[PDB]
């Protein structure tokens, strides 16, 4: 019938105009990196406890503040660039909301989130070799593993000649002749992502109530549509 | 059946939509209760020494001496919220501990013996169980 | 109980006179669902909005703070309002969409309707503005990048044309009108989010009001275009409620349920990953064309060589749908009636659909060569109604 | 024209049905203005608070530096938004206290109207959260003070009674609800500035739409007490429009002088000068009484030497506004027409305002004293209205 | 008749308690600080003229910098502790937001408005001897005339011991032996004043507009009236 | 009359309260032009010597050369929006000053002589006249 192809384009096409809209538009052809697949384990679960019942989220943490917070700044988790160390207060950090980070969903008392206008007043106005000698401030890594994703962030650390042609940042892990810096690297990125996303403990409650929402007005319509069905017979 | 499946069903959804809007809106618990503990190991302090903490707020005091308002008698330890009474300052340790502010004078107690301050400092509720204060 | 309820507000008087013998057509088709469906997710929106209004922060030192890391790992349930409002916005925007799309279909612009579509275009207007403004407020890398692009457009007026370079200060929508003048501040982005927060969705619940009020009063247009058989021809109506009221029940539920479902679990592209970092005024994003709902008009503008007459075309596509009713005289109503607009309108569903497609990619200069191409097709949708007209006119 | 308009929305239709043949009563007293006027005023704060979001910030460190420097010297008329706020603030608790109160006075609550004063009282108990959460967002000395012993009130509950002392960490609103727990910090204020700026107008928008239908469907009382003749007895109704909608439209403009005489040259009182120092949470200042509106409740308040007890009465004081309607039950309407209810409402008018006007004053005994004599006098009026009820039914 | 006891009754007790609760309640004694009418006309106007074509505000900013900005920042006019000289950035004030101070109507972008939490992170969260010694820091003056008056402010300077019986500001201005004191002290609240108060020429358009709409309301509202009035006699 | 009196009043009164909302919400004039003139005293700059300035936001270049893209010939004066291309940093004075972000280099006209950069630094517009920049 004509009603059929007529419902079978104007859906047709609405469906695979918002599909290629909304997920996999195949003309764009940004880039992809991947994990070394050397690992590919260490950042799939950063809570995977590892010996001295320290997680790699927890290591990760300490390699950061050790390597990496010496021009870093990842707020969001309390690491602030180690000049002075740390770099906020030095006196009060409490003083100055300045709250302890509360991330879901328990809270680190030993750890404070300062604004961003408060530090990099107090901290990096008075502009340290940072923004001096690199020329760029080390941004921010509070929000860069949602930014660019597990792949990016592995590949362009330990290798940022690969990425950006040139750039100021180091190898600071050079491959080829280090057996483990893969897995410092892997570490790192492993901790980063934990900061943004959920433990197993809570990320799995948001699969259930995913799951439990959409199935419930899925069966709520259908309770809808049968008692319209059978109240319409009650009438004609 | 179906008339009544609609109707519990609907009021499941209800009830989990205003859980949710209520933990959303109406909710500081855990991050509020701070700090209801707020941990003073008084081992640590010495004689004729106090801490600056906080209970409720900003601040708490804890004043640790071995011999001598006075709701309560000899216990050696104590918390009186310290904040000067007449303007709000914070007076400062040392047997009278004073606040440069305008120079309203304390007890090591909290009362006040030359007093710019009409009132003393407050005992805030506390809880001593062992080592620990509340 | 309930009588005591009644006799003090007379709620079953006004049930049985708006529900049960309100008589509306028997064989509307799907598509008519698209105004409730547009209805629910206003409230969605509001609803949700209402929550990230309470820990949103309008500075640009705190915002992006507020939203990323407050919103999304303080709060309890926070991420959740947060992805309901970044999905609401881009599903309220594609029914809103799909909602006059079909509503050209079926001609619901005609006699006696011209006043609702006028209304129905001031709320796709003021739409357009409460979405465009309320993506600046996250303050992320590509939106307030997309903000300055989009808001750099009305500078292109004050390119000079071709004849008459006078309008060069003459309605500068930069200095004046959004960007705050030549710097995005924190009294701009106090600005917009006022704006979005409050003064955007109040009038939009004041032309949502009159725009359902209007719907009343000059009754819903039938699919088949004879608009009526009225006083006579029963078993063609079947009123209300319940043959209506349970039938768009089940399809909010499942709507719901397929907006839930992006909500959860599939929610990469309506909080796009590269938008997770803060904006920095200094350094600009690759590809950054506007969100999807004003890429069709990004993908005409840009497309012809010279920025004026890109912006002349930019406006001239909205204003065409302001002066559809009045573009468009005759007296056969729907696209099943008339076999020559149903071509036209196939043509213009496609060229409107592929300028959004086309708006995402980069511009190579044979994207801009189908740009044009397709731009010249949606024109030709305007073009033609009256010309269609004047063939029905003498049937 | 204007009939292209109303060919397609019947708007000369609405008009001749809605004003021209609403047939209101010809004896209405001036006191009838005053939900006119609440409503008036209501747009007013709307449409200074629409400005008043674009500027300021709920931060604490932002807060009163958006409210005293931004809005008040950098914004341009942003003082005359500001005025008109803290004015229209204060007219309208004022417009609704005499609103309810000659509704009392004319008994506007019994059959069949106990609907709307329960509307009503929905209505006045959003309104004192409403200018309850607003005053806080100055961020000035007293208004956080005043915030913060206001709170504090709902902890005198939490109080051992002299039985069952369980109510500890029972309806616990100072961790719970506003204090946030323990701190009033940023999160707090972006709480309060949220509610204060959307959740309550919303809710005030609706209860006051759902308030004026039901004066509509329960027809305005009439200040006789017989409440009609009606189908017959003409020369009493003269309709609405023009007798009516030009007195009402006469009435609003006087008092819109009268509000803009406090707006320019007469704002001592309403930016309170000592609410212009920066809160400090260290330093009380000396009086720290709550704003004018709840003065009648704190006074009696903290005038029964108990704190339970006070709370009690507080509460009871506001619910026994809520069961008026339920609690006089008599034929007999107006004042005019029943001459033992005018003594009653004449000591409750009487001791509402010294309850008001002791409340501020500073708490000495003979005060205290003088707040138990006026709290008995006012509870006594509402102790009274089933006595005079069951004098009134037997004639 | 009846009804005039019953309006003048209820319309009497509304007015006379709206009086006694928003202007003049007689029964509530705060004290009052008047100024020593030695000058008196050095703050009714403070942009009144001086010699060296300086007006009053301006002398009384210049002698609140040398003499008071020692420990009292004055924001909202861009006057922060002179320690450091100026206490803020030193470097950059002008990237902090940080933005000009621009009061009714006039900008002046020598001086700039910092925000509270960007100062006193970056000034005074290491503490000074301010918060160290005074115990109290000197809070700030930015609405301080709005939130005590001229009287309380020039009682207050040049005695602060009369106001406050104890209290660590010193009087830096003694008089019985200093013949100009009352004069600085006027200038200095004349200068705090001119910082609150709009100018001469848009103090005087507030009063005119406020004249015009409180006319035309009146004037509107007599006109609706007149109107309603005429056209009940052709109706009855 | 009145009753065109009425509407002539009420049109006024709307037409005030319309300046008031639009002077109010739309208008950031005479502080968003910060800044269309710039002072750029050239008298002070020595040759090959650099101002960091902001002309319609950051950030500004003043340049100044003797001797010696290149849209206009010999000046000795004139403006760049010194803000590095490919990434976004702010190049250092000293022929040529590059950013140490990536190591992009750009002559004192503005060109790119070694790349990471792939466009120069673009000429905002300008004028002078007399000792002044704009
Ligand atoms: C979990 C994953 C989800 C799973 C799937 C979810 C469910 C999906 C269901 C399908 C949803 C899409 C609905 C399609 C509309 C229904 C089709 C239809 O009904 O066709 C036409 C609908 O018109 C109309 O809305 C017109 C159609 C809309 C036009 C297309 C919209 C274009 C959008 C472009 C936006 C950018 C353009 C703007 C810039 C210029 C009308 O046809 P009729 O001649 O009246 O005959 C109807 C038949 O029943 C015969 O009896
Ligand atoms: C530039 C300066 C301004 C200049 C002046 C401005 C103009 C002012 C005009 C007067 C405004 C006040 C209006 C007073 C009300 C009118 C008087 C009135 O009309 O009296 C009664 C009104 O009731 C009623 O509202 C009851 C009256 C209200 C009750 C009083 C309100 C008390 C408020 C207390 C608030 C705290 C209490 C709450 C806490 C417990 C009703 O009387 P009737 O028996 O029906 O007979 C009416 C006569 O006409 C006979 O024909
Ligand atoms: C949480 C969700 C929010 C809740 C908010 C609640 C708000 C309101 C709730 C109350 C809803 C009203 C329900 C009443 C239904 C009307 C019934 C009806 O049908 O009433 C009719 C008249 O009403 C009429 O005109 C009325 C029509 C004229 C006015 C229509 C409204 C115009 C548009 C308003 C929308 C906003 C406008 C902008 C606001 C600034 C019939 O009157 P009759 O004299 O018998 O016969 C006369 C003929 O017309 C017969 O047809
Ligand atoms: C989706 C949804 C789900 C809530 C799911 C809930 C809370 C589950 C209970 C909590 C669970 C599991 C575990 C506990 C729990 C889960 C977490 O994710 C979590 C996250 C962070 C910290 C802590 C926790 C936590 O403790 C919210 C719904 C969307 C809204 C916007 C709510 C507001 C709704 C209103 C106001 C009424 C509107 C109804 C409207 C008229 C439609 C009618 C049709 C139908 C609703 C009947
Ligand atoms: C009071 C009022 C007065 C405005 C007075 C004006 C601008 C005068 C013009 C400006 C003048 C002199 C001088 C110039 C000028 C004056 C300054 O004070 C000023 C201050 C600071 C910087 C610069 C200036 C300046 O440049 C505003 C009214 C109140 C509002 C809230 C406006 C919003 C109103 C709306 C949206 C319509 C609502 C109407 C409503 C239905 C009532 C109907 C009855 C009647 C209105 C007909
Ligand atoms: C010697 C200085 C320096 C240190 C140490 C450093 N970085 Fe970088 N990094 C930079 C600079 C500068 C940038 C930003 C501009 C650039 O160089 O690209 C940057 C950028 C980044 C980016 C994102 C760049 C983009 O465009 O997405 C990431 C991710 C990153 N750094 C991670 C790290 C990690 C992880 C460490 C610790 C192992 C680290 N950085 C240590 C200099 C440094
Ligand atoms: C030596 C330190 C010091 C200096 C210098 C100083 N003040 Fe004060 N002042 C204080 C302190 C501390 C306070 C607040 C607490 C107190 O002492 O009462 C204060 C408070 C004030 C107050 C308001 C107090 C109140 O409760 O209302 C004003 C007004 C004031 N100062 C004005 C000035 C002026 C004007 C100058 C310059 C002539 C000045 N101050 C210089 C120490 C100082
Ligand atoms: C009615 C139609 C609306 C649309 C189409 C819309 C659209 C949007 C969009 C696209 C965003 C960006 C969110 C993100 O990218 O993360 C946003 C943010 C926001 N919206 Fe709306 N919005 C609407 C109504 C409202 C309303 C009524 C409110 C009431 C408070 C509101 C409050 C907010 C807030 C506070 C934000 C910023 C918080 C955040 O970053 O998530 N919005 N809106
Ligand atoms: C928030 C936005 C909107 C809402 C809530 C809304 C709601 C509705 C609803 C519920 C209807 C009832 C008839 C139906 O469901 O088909 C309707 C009808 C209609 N709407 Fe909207 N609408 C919106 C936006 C628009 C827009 C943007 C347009 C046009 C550009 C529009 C044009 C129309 C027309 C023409 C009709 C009449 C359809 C007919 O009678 O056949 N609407 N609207
Ligand atoms: C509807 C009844 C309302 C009442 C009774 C009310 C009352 C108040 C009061 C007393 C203040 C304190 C102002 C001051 O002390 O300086 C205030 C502030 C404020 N109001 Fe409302 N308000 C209402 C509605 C609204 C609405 C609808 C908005 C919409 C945005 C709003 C926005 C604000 C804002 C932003 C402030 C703080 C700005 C300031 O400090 O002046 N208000 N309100
Ligand atoms: C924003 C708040 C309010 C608005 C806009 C409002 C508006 C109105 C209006 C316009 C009327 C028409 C009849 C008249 O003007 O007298 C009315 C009637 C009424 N209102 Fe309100 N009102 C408000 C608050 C209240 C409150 C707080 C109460 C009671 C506690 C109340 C109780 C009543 C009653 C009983 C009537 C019926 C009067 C009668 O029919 O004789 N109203 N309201
Ligand atoms: S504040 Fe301690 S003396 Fe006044
Ligand atoms: S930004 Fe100058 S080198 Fe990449």
């Amino acid at each position: 019938t004509w009603g059929l192809i007529k419902t079978i384009f104007f859906a047709g096409s609405t469906l695979v105009f918002f599909f290629l809209l909304w997920f996999y538009n195949p003309f764009k052809h940004v880039e992809h990196y991947e994990v070394d697949e050397e690992v590919k384990a260490i950042i799939d679960n950063p809570w995977k406890k590892t010996e001295s019942g320290k997680t790699i989220a927890e290591e990760g943490r300490e390699l950061f503040i050790a390597s990496c917070s010496s021009c870093h700044s990842l707020r969001y988790d309390g690491i602030y660039i180690m000049s002075v160390a740390a770099n906020p207060k030095w006196k009060n950090i409490e003083k100055t909301s300045g709250r302890p980070v509360y991330r879901f969903g328990t809270l680190y008392k030993d750890r404070f989130f300062v604004p961003k206008d408060v530090y990099e007043a107090f901290a990096h106005d008075d502009i340290q070799g940072l923004k001096a000698s690199l020329g760029q401030v080390p941004p921010d890594l509070s929000s860069m593993y949602l930014a660019r994703g597990e792949g990016y962030l592995y590949q362009f650390i330990l290798n940022p000649q690969k990425v950006l042609p040139g750039t100021t940042m180091p190898q600071l892990f050079n491959p080829q002749f280090d057996p483990q810096a893969k897995e410092k690297v892997a570490k790192i990125v492993a901790y980063m992502k934990s900061v943004n996303t959920p433990p197993p403990k809570e990320s799995a409650k948001r699969t259930v109530m995913g799951v439990i929402v959409i199935a419930y007005f899925i069966v709520m319509g259908l309770l809808l549509w049968k008692y319209r069905e059978n109240l319409l017979k009650r009438l004609g | 059946f179906i008339s009544i499946g609609i109707g519990a069903l609907g009021a499941v959804g209800g009830l989990g939509a205003l859980y949710a809007l209520v933990r959303v809106m109406l909710e500081p618990s855990e991050i509020a209760a701070l700090g209801a503990k707020t941990e003073i190991d008084v081992s640590k302090i010495q004689p004729m020494q106090v801490r600056v903490t906080s209970w409720k707020g900003k601040t708490l005091f804890a004043i640790r001496l071995p011999k001598d308002y006075e709701i309560l008698k000899g216990h050696d330890v104590f918390a009186l919220v310290g904040v000067c009474t007449h303007l709000g300052c914070i007076p400062l340790w040392k047997p009278v501990f004073h606040c440069p502010c305008h120079g309203g004078l304390y007890t090591p107690y909290g009362d006040v013996i030359g007093g710019p301050p009409p009132r003393p400092l407050f005992i805030p509720p506390q809880k001593l169980e062992g080592n620990k204060l509340i | 109980i309930v009588d005591w309820i009644d006799e003090r507000a007379h709620v079953r008087e006004i049930y049985r006179t708006q529900m049960v013998e309100y008589k509306v057509a028997k064989n509307l088709t799907f598509p008519y669902v698209f105004g409730i469906l547009a209805l629910v997710t206003f409230a969605i929106q509001i609803i949700s909005g209402m929550v990230l209004i309470l820990y949103y922060k309008p500075s640009i030192a705190d915002a992006f703070d507020s939203a990323t890391y407050s919103i999304m790992g303080e709060i309890p349930f926070g991420w959740l309002f947060r992805h309901i409002h970044a999905t609401g916005a881009n599903f309220f925007m594609a029914i809103v969409y799909l909602h006059m799309f079909t509503g050209i279909y079926y001609n619901a612009y005609k006699r006696p309707r011209e006043l609702v579509w006028i209304v129905g275009w001031l709320i796709y207007f003021v739409l357009i503005l409460t979405a465009l403004s309320g993506y600046l407020l996250p303050w992320g890398q590509l939106s307030y990048w997309g903000f300055i692009v989009t808001t750099e457009i009305p500078g292109s007026l004050a390119d000079a044309p071709i004849l008459k370079p006078i309008f060069k200060a003459i309605a500068e929508t930069i200095v004046l009108w959004m960007k705050g003048g030549y710097v995005v501040t924190d009294v701009t982005l106090g600005r917009v989010f006022g704006s979005h927060v409050l003064i955007y969705p109040l009038i939009l619940l004041a032309l949502v009001g009159i725009h359902l009020y209007l719907v009343r009063a000059a009754g819903i247009s039938n699919p088949e275009g004879i608009e009526y058989d009225k006083k006579k021809n029963p078993d063609k109506f079947v009123p209300f409620h319940p043959y209506m009221t349970l039938k768009e029940g089940a399809y909010v539920m499942w709507y719901l349920a397929v907006f839930f479902f992006f909500v959860f679990f599939h929610i990469s592209h309506f909080l796009p990953p590269e938008n997770f970092e803060p904006a920095n005024p200094l350094k600009t994003p690759a590809h950054i064309a506007p969100e999807w709902y004003l890429l069709g008009y990004y993908e005409v503008f840009r497309s012809i060589p010279s920025k004026f007459w890109g912006f002349v075309a930019f406006n001239a596509l909205l204003l065409l749908l302001l002066l559809l009713p009045f573009l468009d005289f005759s007296p056969l109503k729907s696209a099943r009636r008339r076999p020559l607009f149903f071509v036209m309108f196939v043509i213009f569903m496609i060229s409107s659909m592929a300028l959004t497609i086309l708006g995402t990619m980069p511009p190579t200069p044979q994207n801009a060569k189908l740009g044009l191409i397709f731009a010249a097709l949606v024109f030709a949708f305007f073009i033609s109604l009256p010309i269609i007209s004047f063939i029905e006119y003498g049937w």
